[PDB]
């Protein structure tokens, strides 16, 4: 990284102003003369003792164990920006109730508690209880500073450079920012996307953490700078309880912490808009996910196909390389549902395009993937060439729709098709016009196994400062750049998922990969950590990276298998796909000057690993589906921290080189050149863990050290679980979605176990729209496995079936009784292996869709 | 009175089974030889007869995986797929 293109806080004249603000005591104070109460809230007026400017305090009790804060000027020169598109609903209030009241204080009983706020009037604050716990409180180091609107026209206020590029800054100083503190709390987490660990650093010494989406090149590790994306939620943890912080904001948000009987104090700083905060009090961590998701939304569900295999790099020479590597992977046994087409597909960089050489004839190379039963993704990104002849542009121009400076003309840059402008994604018309442009008719060469990857979409800006869109550029509704960069990313993503629904008449599920994203971009697929590196460090900091994400609802995160830039070495690239293989979103990926890394092209050692790997995941697909059901349906991520499932072992709190599937699988992938083999952490008193290799069982908790050789994958089923597989290996999901399942049963020391299984179509919103679908509940106790309905709701026509069941913790029985109804009682035959206490029933021959429960006698 | 047929026995000498566990649909056989005309084991191979042509060996799990593997298009007897003879 090239770290002079980047502000630090004292180059970014607002953090700089922000953050010279010490403790001490607030010169905002409420004027409690002024306390309005109604059904929904709270209303009074705050004043800054000095400058007499005065602020609006709307505070509001919510349901689901929330309150918002909302902070505003009471008489501004114009309106300040309020996020719009990010929350799915206005959100359902709590009645405020005052049940103690004095000179300087307001006590409001939310509902009928046990959740209390205390207003205090001078100096300015809040606290936040649960009966007399006090959960945290807001201004208690005094941080508050709210920047008033003054006249248009002390260094860098106004007109500001960074480098050569001018802000004109039209409205000077208007930066908000609030502190936090939370008694108890030792360990904060979230505000994606950093490469750094999971468990947040004190900023204390050094930089705060930075939230401004931008195309960093080369991007380094262990560092609080600016990625890509960026989600201003903060969790926070503890043995007793977990918390949860939404600021709701779209401008460069700083982020600072700091620690001091444990306590976590959190600031918050933004350049514009107001100050508007969700305290989400949970107090298990799982009540913060629903709380949260009730706010922005869940996890749009994937169409199963992007849950497999994504082979991808810049680029795919033409049609007859998309082709080879189709049959490559067929001819060396090596499962694949998407190859990619990275921008030199394009005519030139215009996106919508083909160049006519390399991809002469788009539908017929469609047509070859749908006989192999593959899709294809087409890059798209979100800045246009500057060419009379290309019809976007056109079009775009015609009708006023980029982005624009303040002089009134349309901004130009330089991007990859050379001079080219920006859409203004914040238009709603701009994102109507291009979701029709996915259309079958307008989108030329498409087809329903055409999928979409949209990039640059910070905006990434060459000759822009900081590599991005200027500061002072406007947008719909007068807006500057300022006011909406965070979310601009979240748009392009938005608009591209609507294309995809609306091409098909709404029956389709999209699949969209975003670079740049805000709250709220789970609801439009999937996410990746941009350009990381061909080395052992970023193949590590993939886990704490995609765990930051899942944390704040971005369930569907990867990173580039084999790493984008530079060259792995073999044994790089086998452990990345063991990695990815046990990751959300599974794609390898290849910058530019790369050699080319296709699995078969490596030695026969190298190959039968990663094949091994790819079988592992496209076995798990129907439990990978089933994860992704229930984080679209509760909000609950994908990929988990041990602390997640283990909340009262402190040991977990910090834990980045582990991580959970859901409930029952634990992976500690291995991450080291010439590892014999690896620490694994095993928690919980009283469970038990199956190596799912070996079927050996581990009782909790313990730090065992396992041997690993290269085609090693330590992976753990977790006692009391049931995962669902696909046993039967073929070359695509689809090859697979209508086949028979396996039920993999880890017993508890207690002899029982749970787990669920989701079914559709794969790829409609039938499940929706007709109630098409399967939720299944499978549970053991005593001597019986049973398979029950979790949704008698859904309904489905299958051939799916169960092949299979192998029960790990199980002793030898006399006989297997199957009963299930329409049918005679069945006798099924068993393997069993004492050695190991694993037992095998051959062939149950019942349907997925009905009830049925086997027998152990 | 009336002799019974001998069971099947698979080409590695791991099991053996009854007849009706031949092509059942379910792998008995670590050698695959109880499913040639199957996707139910990993290692088994389905013959493409391609009467006329040369025959092929292709992969069990390309057994009814609703993609044309041989070009007689033997192998997808019961996907949804219908293939053509492509073997001219
Ligand atoms: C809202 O908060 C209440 C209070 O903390 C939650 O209720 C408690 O739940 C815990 C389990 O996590 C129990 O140990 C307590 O006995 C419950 N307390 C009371 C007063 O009921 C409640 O679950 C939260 N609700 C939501 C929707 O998040
Ligand atoms: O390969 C992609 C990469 O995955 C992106 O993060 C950046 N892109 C810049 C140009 C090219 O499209 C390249
Ligand atoms: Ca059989
Ligand atoms: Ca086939």
């Amino acid at each position: 990284v090239d770290r002079s293109n980047f502000k630090t806080c004292d180059e970014s004249s607002f953090c700089k102003r922000q953050r010279s603000i010490r403790p001490g005591l607030s010169p905002y104070r409420a004027l409690l003369d002024t306390l309005q109460l109604g059904p929904d809230a709270l209303t009074v007026h705050l004043i800054h003792e000095v400058t007499k400017v005065l602020l609006v305090l709307e505070l509001q009790g919510l349901q689901k164990n929330m309150t918002r804060i909302r902070i505003d000027e009471l008489e501004p020169r114009r309106p300040r920006y309020r996020v719009p598109d990010v929350l799915v609903a206005d959100p359902p209030t709590a009645r405020l109730s005052v049940s103690g009241r004095d000179d300087n204080s307001v006590e409001l009983t939310v509902a009928e508690g046990p959740y209390k706020i205390i207003l205090t009037a001078q100096p300015f604050r809040l606290d936040l209880l649960e009966d007399r716990s006090l959960l945290l409180s807001v201004n208690a180091r005094g941080l508050m500073a709210f920047e008033h609107q003054r006249a248009p026209r002390e260094p860098g206020a106004w007109e500001e450079t960074f480098k050569t590029h001018s802000d004109s800054k039209p409205y000077g100083p208007t930066s908000v920012g609030l502190d936090f503190s939370l008694p108890g709390m030792e360990h904060v987490y979230g505000i994606p996307e950093h490469a750094d660990s999971l468990r947040l650093k004190v900023t204390e010494g050094g930089e705060p953490y930075r939230l401004y989406n931008l195309d960093v090149f080369q991007y380094e590790l262990n560092n609080p700078m600016a990625l890509y994306g960026s989600v201003p939620v903060l969790l926070a943890h503890s043995f007793h309880r977990d918390l949860g912080i939404f600021w709701l904001n779209a401008a460069e948000t700083w982020v600072d912490i700091s620690s001091n009987t444990p306590q976590t104090d959190i600031r918050w700083m933004s350049e514009s808009g107001i100050i508007d905060v969700f305290l989400m009090l949970g107090p298990s961590v799982f009540d913060v996910f629903r709380q949260y998701a009730s706010l922005t939304g869940t996890q749009a569900l994937p169409p199963l196909f992007s849950l497999g295999y994504h082979q991808s790099r810049w680029n795919y020479r033409d049609e007859a390389d998309v082709l080879e590597v189709d049959q490559g992977f067929d001819d060396h046994n090596m499962p694949c549902d998407v190859i990619w087409l990275d921008i030199e597909h394009a005519d030139g960089k215009r996106y919508f395009t083909w160049d006519p050489t390399r991809f002469p004839q788009p539908l017929n190379m469609l047509e070859h993937l749908a006989s192999k039963r593959r899709k294809l993704v087409a890059i798209v990104d979100p800045h246009i060439k500057v060419d009379s002849g290309y019809r976007v542009h056109e079009e775009l121009r015609n009708h006023g729709l980029y982005v624009k400076t303040r002089d009134g003309s349309d901004y130009e840059g330089w991007c990859w098709p050379g001079s080219a402008s920006y859409p203004d994604f914040t238009n709603p018309r701009m994102r109507a016009w291009w979701s029709n442009m996915f259309s079958f008719d307008n989108y030329e060469g498409s087809a329903p196994n055409l999928y979409v990857w949209n990039d640059m979409n910070e905006p990434s800006v060459f000759n822009g400062p900081e590599v991005t869109m200027l500061k002072d550029a406007v947008h719909y509704g007068g807006w500057e750049h300022r006011d909406i960069h965070n979310i601009y990313g979240l748009y392009v993503h938005m608009a591209t998922a609507d294309g995809l629904i609306q091409r098909s008449g709404g029956i389709e599920r999209p699949f969209v990969l975003s670079r740049a994203f805000f709250s709220g971009s789970q609801r439009f697929g999937a996410v990746w950590t941009g350009d990381n590196t061909a080395e052992w460090d970023h193949l590590k900091i993939s886990i704490p990276m995609c765990l930051s994400l899942a944390l704040v609802g971005l369930s569907f995160c990867g990173a580039d298998v084999g790493g984008f830039f530079k060259n792995p070495e073999p044994e790089l690239l086998v452990r990345w796909y063991q990695m990815g293989a046990y990751q959300p979103f599974f794609r390898a990926h290849a910058h530019l000057d790369t050699g080319r890394r296709e699995p078969w092209l490596l030695a026969s050692q190298y190959q039968d690993a990663i094949r091994d790997a790819l079988f592992q995941r496209y076995s798990l697909l129907p439990f990978w589906y089933t994860l992704f059901y229930q984080a679209h349906k509760e909000g609950f991520p994908v990929m988990r921290p041990l602390w997640v499932q283990y909340p009262e072992d402190m040991s977990t709190f910090s834990i980045e080189d582990q991580f959970m599937l859901g409930d029952a699988l634990l992976i500690h992938p291995v991450s080291d050149a010439g590892a014999h083999g690896v620490q694994v952490y095993l928690p919980g008193q009283e469970e038990v863990w199956y190596d799912i290799q070996s079927y050996q069982k581990h009782h909790g908790p313990q730090t065992l050290y396992l041997p690993v050789t290269l085609s090693s994958i330590p992976v753990f089923q977790r006692g009391g679980t049931i995962v669902p597989r696909w046993m039967r290996v073929r070359r695509s999901s689809d090859c697979m979605k209508d086949d028979p399942i396996t039920l993999f049963v880890a017993l508890s020391p207690q002899g029982t176990a749970q787990g669920e299984l989701f079914l559709d179509d794969g790829h409609t919103f039938n499940y929706q729209t007709r109630h098409e679908f399967l939720l299944r509940r499978f549970s053991f106790s005593g001597s019986t496995l049973v398979s029950s309905s979790a949704d008698p709701k859904g309904h489905l026509e299958t051939p799916i079936w169960i092949e299979r069941v192998v029960i790990m913790g199980a002793g030898k029985p006399a006989a297997v009784v199957l009963q299930t109804k329409g049918s005679p009682e069945s006798r099924l035959s068993f393997q069993h292996d004492p050695e190991t206490s694993v037992l095998i029933l051959r062939k149950p021959g019942v349907s997925v869709a009905s009830d049925w429960s086997i027998h152990l006698r | 009175f009336y002799e019974e047929s001998k069971p099947f026995t698979c080409l590695d000498g791991t099991a053996t089974i009854p007849f009706d566990q031949v092509n059942d649909d379910y792998c008995d056989c670590k050698d695959g030889s109880d499913e040639p005309g199957t996707a139910a084991c990993p290692n088994g191979s389905f013959h493409c007869t391609n009467t006329g042509y040369k025959p092929l060996y292709i992969l069990s799990s390309r057994v009814n995986d609703g993609v044309c593997d041989c070009c007689d298009g033997t192998d997808e007897y019961n996907s949804g797929t219908v293939c053509e003879n492509t073997c001219r």
